[PDB]
């Protein structure tokens, strides 16, 4: 009369199916998911300093757009534009936009140094009911309209040297008139031209007279340049007209900042990873929610589930039903 | 799996065991009874916790990077924005993809692999006093009371003392 000594393992009522070498379905007593598939839908306030934009882009902040006058001086480490955002301003383009607004957004700041630049011999500070500031005309509040004085617009030629040890960053522009009427009544001369140079390289801008779509009362435009002057450089800036001049810098710095697109509400939690859906839990390797992100983020993979194995083979006892 | 007792040689596991992923069921005058083995529930837990911890382990911080998405159409370089995060992400989406099959047809195999080294160090345990049946069950041929069980599960069992017993009853 002897003994049976069985060895066995255990097994569960209900298992999860994974993926293995072999199997593209087996069952095990349990997994755990690899891939972040939702978001709350808001992006939480910490530990990233988020600036929302709310009604402005970055680029009108930037150039001093008057509804965007709040922002002047701003940090961030992400830039958050919305989809409402609008200009409400002198219309204007900037030829290669997407550029400037990305080493602005890296940059992470709109911090503005004056600088006393002189303008011998034209009328400063011109304005447009296209951007209104209280009730009266105004334009960009980082830009100076230079127009004729008297009946005479000369030669303008000022420099600006970068004694400080770090990059300043310009904002310039020139205006292209409707007609030559405007170009003639504005600037005297009949074909304006701006010239903005360092040492090391320079661009010149011809603007070109014509009707553009009516915007804002106007069919004129102002088109958006600009120019890095690092240490030990000199600015220089030659017109006979048609010049937006700067009013001074920009501040550069280099760092974690960054620009994002999204109409998620801001809360108060804290998480690492935003997406323009909100923030995610970074605790998976992966995620599904979104391809863009910002921060120490799952990373984006085109499987909405992956399951990871944390048990052995799910063997349960056969029955005769 | 590799070894070949989940799912092979044992028929199936035990729902009834609820504080232990391996261990022991036995026959004896006494009566029935179960206990779970520690040692190895252990060993596949701390591997299995060993790989987890690997696996979720943070190696990822992005901060500015290129655009993603485009409200115009631009041509040469958004083709080639595009092509670059695409490309990205079928690689990324690849990698997930071939570590989930290859860690789980591991764990599989490691898990078995637990199963088969306690089976194993069991008959090793018995010497000549026990024969292996072939479902995950040794026939002892001796009296082995509550308390000859508990040695064989606590690793105290001398086979010297039944062997004379067991010897006799196995060869006629
Ligand atoms: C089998 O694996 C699953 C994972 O797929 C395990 O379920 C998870 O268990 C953890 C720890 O108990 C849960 O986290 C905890 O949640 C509570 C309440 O939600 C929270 O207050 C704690 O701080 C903690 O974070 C987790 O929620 C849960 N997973 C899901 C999807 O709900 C499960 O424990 C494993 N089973 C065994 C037997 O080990
Ligand atoms: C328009 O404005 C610019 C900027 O002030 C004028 O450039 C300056 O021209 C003078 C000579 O006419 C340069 O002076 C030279 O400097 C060296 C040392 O650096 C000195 O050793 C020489 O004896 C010489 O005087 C000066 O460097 C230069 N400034 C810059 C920033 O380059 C330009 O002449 C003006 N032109 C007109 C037509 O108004
Ligand atoms: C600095 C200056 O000359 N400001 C003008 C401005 C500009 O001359 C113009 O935007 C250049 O393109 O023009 C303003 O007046 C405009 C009229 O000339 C135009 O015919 O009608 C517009 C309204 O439909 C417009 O008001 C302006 O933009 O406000 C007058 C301003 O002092
Ligand atoms: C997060 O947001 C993305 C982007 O809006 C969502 O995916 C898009 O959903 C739209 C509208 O339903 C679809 O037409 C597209 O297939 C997706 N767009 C892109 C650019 O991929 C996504 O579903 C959201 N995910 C979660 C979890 O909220
Ligand atoms: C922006 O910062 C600069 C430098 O600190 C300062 O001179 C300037 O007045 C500031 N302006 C505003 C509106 O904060």
């Amino acid at each position: 009369p002897g003994a049976t000594l069985c060895l066995g393992h255990h097994a569960v009522p209900n298992g999860t199916l994974v993926k293995t070498i072999t199997d593209d379905q087996i069952e095990v007593t349990n997994a755990t998911e690899l891939v972040q598939s939702s978001s709350t839908g808001k992006i939480c306030n910490n530990p990233h300093r988020i600036l929302d934009g709310i009604d402005c882009t970055l680029i009108d902040a930037l150039l001093g757009d008057p509804h965007c006058d709040v922002f002047q001086n701003e940090t961030w480490d992400l830039f958050v534009e919305r989809s409402k955002a609008f200009s409400n301003c002198y219309p204007y383009d900037v030829p290669d936009y997407a550029s400037l607004r990305s080493l602005v957004a890296s940059s992470g700041t709109l911090e503005f140094i004056t600088e006393g630049f002189t303008w011998t011999g034209v009328t400063q500070n011109g304005g447009s009911n296209a951007c209104k500031r209280g009730p009266g005309s105004g334009f960009f509040s980082r830009l100076n309209w230079l127009t004729k004085s008297g009946s005479t617009y000369p030669v303008l030629n000022v420099t600006m040297p970068n004694n400080d040890n770090f990059d300043k960053l310009y904002i310039w522009g020139v205006h292209h008139p409707s007609t030559n009427q405007e170009q003639t009544s504005l600037y005297v001369q009949a074909s304006g031209r701006v010239t903005v140079s360092t040492r090391r390289s320079q661009q010149t801008i011809i603007p070109n007279i014509g009707s553009r779509p009516w915007v804002r009362m106007t069919s004129a435009r102002i088109s958006i340049y600009w120019t890095i002057v690092k240490p030990g450089d000199v600015l220089v800036i030659n017109s006979n007209g048609n010049l937006i001049a700067p009013r001074g810098y920009f501040k550069m710095r280099t760092g974690k900042s960054s620009i994002m697109r999204s109409d998620a509400p801001i809360d108060t939690c804290i998480s690492e990873c935003i997406t323009p859906n909100g923030s995610i839990p970074n605790d998976k390797p992966f995620q599904n929610v979104n391809k863009i992100t910002y921060g120490a983020c799952p990373k984006y993979v085109k499987q909405n589930t992956l399951k990871l194995a944390t048990g052995m083979r799910n063997v349960p006892e056969k029955q005769t039903r | 799996g590799l070894f070949g007792a989940i799912a092979g040689f044992i028929e199936n596991g035990w729902e009834g065991m609820i504080d232990g992923w391996y261990g022991f069921r036995h026959q004896n005058s006494e009566g029935t009874g179960q206990a779970a083995d520690l040692k190895s529930t252990q060993a596949a837990i701390d591997q299995i916790n060993g790989k987890l911890n690997r696996v979720i382990e943070k190696t990822n911080e992005k901060f500015h990077q290129i655009e993603k998405e485009f409200s115009e159409v631009e041509g040469r370089i958004q083709d080639l924005e595009k092509y670059v995060e695409d490309t990205k992400i079928d690689l990324w989406s690849y990698n997930a993809e071939l570590l989930v099959a290859l860690e789980n047809q591991h764990t599989i195999d490691l898990t078995d692999s637990e199963m088969n080294k306690l089976f194993e160090k069991t008959g090793r345990q018995l010497r000549e006093n026990a024969e292996d049946m072939g479902n995950g069950c040794f026939k002892i041929y001796h009296k082995c009371d509550n308390a000859c069980i508990e040695s064989i599960r606590n690793g105290t069992y001398d086979h010297d003392v039944y062997r004379d017993e067991a010897l006799n009853n196995r060869f006629q």
